[PDB]
Parts: structure tokens; sequence; C-alpha cells
């Protein structure tokens, strides 16, 4: 048994899924980026 | 942000901060992993640089999110409500009859 | 012998300027900080205030600051957009 808030609730997420891979792409190569400069400031550095 | 159009154009503007932030950080990455002094000065300018690489990626997602919602609202917009203005029905009218 | 890995550079924490002073006057302070939301005016402008804070917030990390976020959205859905949600959706 589901209510009518949950039912609309899932509703909506399908409403608006995304796949731009073009997209996911650049953001992913930002934090490849991120988490290595982020790492180095924290000096915990290491060899990966 | 008002169009689908528009909110795209700001998207392309956040796009390119990014980049030259991204660019600047991989040399400076370059001039520290280069087999002190100028290590030592690079090693500062890489924390000074990391203050706006987040800033600046956190408006791209945001962006990102916003150009959704716009195409979405534009989509519900179907093809009787824009032809609700037409000057003439008249003469619409009696050249389908 | 990759790297030194030694950093003589270091950063003390006096940021939160804007989400500043103790999280004591607890009650006071949100308050402020509630008004001061709802006072600005051209909401762009406001946008860049809230990543601030935000952020900052997510250095301290709490019941009380998801209370604080319910009235800052309780107060947002006056109005039509909803800026808040999505900028906590990006900046977590």
């Amino acid at each position: 048994p589901l209510s009518q808030k949950q039912i609309d609730q899932v509703r909506t997420k399908v409403h608006y899924s995304e796949v731009d891979t073009p997209f996911n792409k650049y953001l992913d190569i930002l934090g490849k980026v991120t988490k290595l400069t982020g790492s180095i400031i924290n000096g915990t550095l290491s060899n990966d | 942000g008002r169009t689908y159009f528009e909110s795209l154009c700001e998207e392309e503007q956040s796009l390119q901060e990014s980049q030259t932030h991204l660019l600047n950080i991989l040399d400076i990455l370059s001039v520290l992993a280069d087999p002190d002094d100028l290590l030592t000065e690079s090693l500062k300018k890489l924390p000074d640089l990391h203050r706006e690489l987040i800033n600046s990626s956190i408006r791209l997602r945001y962006d990102k999110y916003q150009t959704r919602e716009a195409q979405l609202l534009e989509d519900t917009k179907t093809g009787r409500d824009v032809a609700a203005g037409v000057q003439n029905p008249k003469s619409i009218s009696e050249y389908y009859s | 012998a990759l790297s030194q890995k030694v950093i003589p550079p270091a950063s003390p924490s006096q940021a939160s300027i804007l989400t500043e002073e103790v999280i004591r006057n607890w009650p006071e302070r949100s308050k402020t900080l509630c008004s001061d939301f709802t006072a600005l005016e051209s909401n762009d402008e406001k946008e860049d205030w809230l990543r601030t804070l935000f952020i900052e917030l997510f250095d301290f990390i709490d019941v009380a600051s998801f209370t604080n976020e319910l009235v800052n959205h309780e107060r947002q859905v006056s109005q039509a957009s909803i800026v808040g949600k999505m900028f906590i959706a990006v900046s977590s």
C-alpha cells in the first residue's frame, strides 16, 4: 500500500531523469582534480 | 533565466570561468610536480586557486538545474495555447469548411 | 623520495565571516540571519551570499541547523521559486 504523497514523489523523479553524457564527463574531470589539489593543500600526498 | 535559450547562454558563460581556473590550476600543479622557492610559491598559489574553483563549479551545477527546469516549463505549452491570438478566425473556418 | 610533501604555508580558521561569531546566542543570531535573508532584494545577489553561508555550514558538520533550514525554506515558500533548496542540492 502506497499513499498519494509517495506516488506523486516517484512520479516527479521519473519526470526529470536526464542522461547528458557530455556534462557528467566535464564535472568528473573537475572532480578528479579537485580531490587531488584539495589533498595536496591538506598535505596528505601519498603515491596514489 | 526566463527563457530556455537565455538560460543556456548563462550556462555557457559559467563554463568559461571554470575552464580558465582549471587550466591555471593544472599549470601550477605541473610546476609543483616538476622534476624549492618556485615550488614554495606554487604550493601557496594552489590554495589561493582552490578558494575559487569550488565556488565557480557550484555555479555550473546550479545553472544546469536552472536550465532543466525552464526547458520542462516551456515543453508544457501545447499547440492550442500558442494559436489563441490568431487575428482572423473567420477565414480560417471558411477555408477549413 | 617521490616528494618532500612538506608544506610551510598555513591558514587559520578566521572564515565564516557572514556566518560569524559563536553559534552561542543561537536564537537571536538565527532570527537575525533569517531577517537579513528576507531583507535582501535582487534575487541573484541573494544566491551569492547563500553559497558562502552554506559552505560555512558544511564546515561545522545539527538539529538546530535543520530547523534553520526549515525556517529558511518556509520563508522562501512565500515567493514563487525555490532557490535555497536548489543551492543546498548542489552545495551538498
